[PDB]
RNA sequence: CUUGAGUCUCGUAGAGGGGGGUAGAAUUCCAGGUGUAGCGGUGAAAUGCGUAGAGAUCUGGAGGAAUACCGGUGGCGAAGGCGGCCCCCUGGACGAAGACUGACGCUCAGGUGCGAAAGCGUGGGGAGCAAACAGGAUUAGAUACCCUGGUAGUCCACGCCGUAAACGAUGUCGACUUGGAGGUUGUGCCCUUGAGGCGUGGCUUCCGGAGCUAACGCGUUAAGUCGACCGCCUGGGGAGUACGGCCGCAAGGUUAAAACUCAAAUGAAUUGACGGGGGC
C-alpha cells in the first residue's frame, strides 16, 4: 500500500490541515494515488486476482465518493477531478 | 509448560541451536506441541526456526546422516 | 533501507580469504548508505550433513540496514562466487546488535 | 575369505519377500540369502518361518567371512523383520543395534492407486 | 470381495499405518503383524500383532492395550486408507510364534 | 448532527495472491564398487525382469513432480481454493487510543469479473501416476474387479471452456433474545514479578434453554423474533429434453417448453423382517 509520508503529503495537500483525513478530497486523492500506483504492479503480475479484487473494491469506492461529491457541491467536485485528471 | 511464554521471547532464533536441540528427536523430526506444552504462535516459530536452521546446515534433516 | 541477516558460508579451504570478502562487502553496503548493525566470524564449524561431499564450512553473519538494489546485487555475488557454498539473506522488522549463541559459547 | 568381524545386515522386509544381505561396512556386499531362494513361494515365500531359514541360509555362506559383529538396516515393513532378527541373534552373532530404515519421502511422488479388493 | 483377499489387503494397510503414523510411546518394538483374519462378513476383523520386547507380559499387555484404545484412531486411518465399504471393528491378539 | 459507512495514525496474526530463487528426503534412469541366481507379482498364478550380472548394497550424476515431521475437534481467502525455506511486488481482516468526513448507506434484474477437475488450441516438458490400449489371469461370461506394461493426460506458458453432492444441500445486510465448555488471535488493568488474577474485542468448534420445526434437528455464527432487497418453487415422469436465440474451435453450456402418461412420486420418524453377522 502507501507509505506514511505519500499520505502524509497528501493529505497535507488536499486536506484543510494536516489532520483532516476524513474529507472527501483527500479520501479520493489516496484512492487514485493508490491505483496509480497499483496500475505499474497489475502491468506485469497480469493473473494477480486477488489484488486486482481489492483494487477493483478502490476504484469502486472512489466512484461513490465522486458521486456523493458532485451530489454534495459540485464545485469542489470539479475542481479536484481537474486536479487529479479524471472522470474522462 | 507454554516455555516460551514465561521466557517472554518476541521471537525463536534459528541461531539458538541449544534451544532448537530440546524440540526435535534423535530423527531429527519437529515435535508437537501436544507434548510439549509449547502454545501454538511459538510452535509456528519454532516450525520456522527449525526449518531455517535446517537450510543453514546448523541442524539435520534426518538421522541418516 | 530495510534491515537485513545475511548468513553465508565459505568453502573450508578458502579460510584466510574471508576476511577479504568481509570487509569488501561492508564496504559495498556501506558505500551505498546502508550502515553495517553486527558482523560475526563463526569461523569454521562442522556441518550437520554433508554439501557437496564436504564439512568444516566457514560461518560469517552480517545485519545490515540497506536499500534493496545493493541486497540484491550482494546475492548476486553470493551466488557467483564459488567460494561461498550456501547464503541466506532474510529481513528484519527492527535493528539487532547483540551476541549470536555462536559467540557466546566463545 | 578375509576378515572383517565387524558388518552390516540389510533386511529388505518386503510383502512378499526378505532379503537379508551382509555387506562390509562400507557397503561392499559379502553373500545373500531370499525367503524365495530357501524354496519357498506362494504365501510361504513371504512368511516369518521362510525369514529365518533365509536369514540362516545367508549367515551360513558368510561365517567363512569371520563377523560375529552386526548392526542391522531394516526396511519395509513386511512380515519377516522379526524373524530375521531372532534368527541371526540365534546364529551366534553380536548385534549392537537395529534400526528402521525405510524410505519414507516428503511427499515425493506419487503412489499407486489402491486395490479394489 | 473375498475374505481372504481383503484380509491380505487390511494386513498391509495395518502395518503400514502402524509404523509410520503412530505417537504413542507405550507402542514401539518394532511392533510387526503377523496377520489379520476377518468374518465372511466384512464387518468384523482380528488382527495378531507379534511384539519383539522380551515377551514379557508387563510389555506386551500394554502394547495390547495401547493397540484396543487406539483402535478407533487405526480405524479411522484404514477406512480414508483402503477404500473399502464399513471399515470393520479391530480386533487385536498376541500372536504367540514361540511355542 | 454523529450513533451507520468510510479516512488517518501505531501495531498484531495468517498455506491470501503474483513473480523469481533455493534446499532436503523419495521414486525413476544412467555410470561405477561389492556381490550372485533369483527378483517382481497373487487368494493362488503367469505375462514381466536377470547370467550381457539383475534384484539387494555403497558412491556419483541427470531429470521431473510434490513438499514428511511441524499439523491442529489449526490459519487465510468472496467462493473455487491455499502447505518446505528465502527475497521482491501486492490484497484483505483485527486490536488500542485518539483525530477527521458528515448518511457518503443496504440490496441488486440486465451487465462485468473470478470460478475445482476433466476437456480444447498452440508450443515446451515428461520422474512418478494413469483413462484408452496391449498382454497375463480369474470367471458360465469379464468387453470389469486383480497383475505386468502403458499413450493421452497429470506439469509449465499463453488463450478457450464456465461446469461439480461448486454443500453448511442453509442468499446478502442490520437489529434484538437465557446459558455452558473449548480453540485461535488482539488488548487493558493489577499483583514481588515471570507465573498468576480480574476484564474487554475478532474469528472459530462443540453441548444445550426458550422459541421454532412434519420430524430429524436448529438453537446469539438460528432453521428463534423482526426489517430491506434479490434469486427461486408450484404432483411424479416426459425433461433440464425438444425447438429458437445467445455463447463456444469443438466437447457442449445457458435460456427453456408442450403433447402425452400415471395416481401417486416424495420427506422424516416408527415397529419388525432378511445376515452366508457380532456378543453373553
Ligand atoms: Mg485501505
Ligand atoms: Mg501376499
Ligand atoms: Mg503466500
Ligand atoms: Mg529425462
Ligand atoms: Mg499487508
Ligand atoms: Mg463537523
Ligand atoms: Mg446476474
Ligand atoms: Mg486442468
Ligand atoms: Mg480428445
Ligand atoms: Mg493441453
Ligand atoms: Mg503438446
Ligand atoms: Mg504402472
Ligand atoms: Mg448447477
Ligand atoms: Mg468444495
Ligand atoms: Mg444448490
Ligand atoms: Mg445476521
Ligand atoms: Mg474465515
Ligand atoms: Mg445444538
Ligand atoms: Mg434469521
Ligand atoms: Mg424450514
Ligand atoms: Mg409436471
Ligand atoms: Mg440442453
Ligand atoms: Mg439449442
Amino acid at each position: 500500500s502507501l507509505s506514511t509520508e505519500a499520505t502524509a503529503k497528501i493529505v497535507s495537500e488536499f486536506g484543510r490541515d494536516a489532520n483532516d483525513t476524513g474529507s472527501t478530497e483527500v479520501q479520493v486523492a489516496l484512492l487514485t494515488a493508490q491505483i496509480n500506483h497499483l496500475q505499474g504492479h497489475f502491468a506485469e503480475h497480469k493473473k494477480d486476482h486477488h489484488s486486482r479484487r481489492g483494487l477493483l473494491r478502490m476504484v469502486s469506492q472512489r466512484r461513490k465518493l465522486l458521486d456523493y461529491l458532485k451530489r454534495k457541491d459540485v464545485a469542489r467536485y470539479t475542481q479536484l477531478i481537474e486536479r487529479l485528471g479524471l472522470r474522462r | 509448560f507454554c516455555r516460551f511464554t514465561a521466557e517472554g521471547v518476541q521471537e525463536i532464533d534459528y541461531k539458538d541451536i541449544a534451544t532448537l536441540k530440546n524440540y526435535i528427536t534423535e530423527s531429527g523430526k519437529i515435535v508437537p506441541s501436544r507434548i510439549t506444552g509449547t502454545r501454538a504462535k511459538y510452535q509456528r516459530q519454532l516450525a520456522r526456526a527449525i526449518k531455517r536452521a535446517r537450510y543453514l546446515s546448523l541442524l539435520p534433516y534426518t538421522d541418516r546422516h | 533501507m530495510r534491515h537485513y541477516e545475511i548468513v553465508f558460508m565459505v568453502h573450508p579451504d578458502q579460510s584466510e580469504q574471508v576476511p577479504g570478502m568481509i570487509e569488501r562487502y561492508t564496504a559495498a553496503i556501506t558505500g551505498a548508505e546502508g550502515k553495517i548493525h553486527r558482523l560475526e566470524d563463526w569461523g569454521r564449524r562442522q556441518l550437520a550433513y554433508p554439501i557437496n561431499k564436504l564439512h568444516k564450512a566457514h560461518y560469517v553473519l552480517m545485519n545490515v540496514e540497506a536499500p534493496q538494489e545493493v541486497i540484491d546485487e550482494l546475492e548476486t555475488t553470493f551466488r557467483f562466487n564459488d567460494a561461498v557454498i550456501r547464503s541466506m539473506v532474510m529481513r528484519t522488522k527492527h535493528a539487532v546488535t547483540e551476541a549470536s549463541p555462536m559467540v557466546k559459547a566463545k | 575369505r578375509k576378515q572383517v568381524s565387524d558388518g552390516v545386515a540389510h533386511i529388505h522386509a518386503s510383502f512378499n519377500n526378505t532379503i537379508v544381505t551382509i555387506t562390509d561396512r562400507q557397503g561392499n556386499a559379502l553373500g545373500w540369502a531370499t525367503a524365495g531362494g530357501s524354496g519357498f513361494r506362494g504365501s510361504r515365500k513371504s512368511t516369518p518361518f521362510a525369514a529365518q531359514v533365509a536369514a540362516e541360509r545367508c549367515a551360513d555362506a558368510v561365517k567363512e567371512y569371520g563377523i560375529k559383529n552386526l548392526e542391522v538396516m531394516v526396511k519395509g515393513p513386511g512380515p519377516g523383520r522379526e524373524s530375521t532378527i531372532r534368527a541371526l541373534n540365534a546364529a551366534g552373532f553380536r548385534i549392537t543395534n537395529i534400526t528402521d530404515v525405510t524410505p519414507i519421502p516428503h511427499n515425493g511422488c506419487r503412489p499407486p492407486k489402491k486395490r479394489r479388493v | 470381495g473375498r475374505p481372504q483377499r481383503v484380509a491380505q489387503e487390511m494386513q498391509k494397510e495395518i502395518a503400514l499405518i502402524l509404523q509410520r503414523e503412530i505417537k504413542d510411546p507405550r507402542l514401539g518394538m518394532m511392533t510387526t503383524v503377523s496377520g489379520v483374519e476377518m468374518s465372511r462378513d466384512l464387518a468384523y476383523a482380528k488382527v495378531y500383532v507379534t511384539f519383539l520386547n522380551d515377551k514379557d507380559e508387563d510389555a506386551v499387555k500394554a502394547g495390547i492395550k495401547a493397540l484396543q484404545e487406539a483402535s478407533g484412531f487405526i480405524r479411522s486411518l484404514l477406512g480414508k486408507a483402503m477404500r473399502l465399504r464399513i471399515v470393520p471393528e479391530l480386533t487385536f491378539f498376541y500372536d504367540n510364534s514361540l511355542v
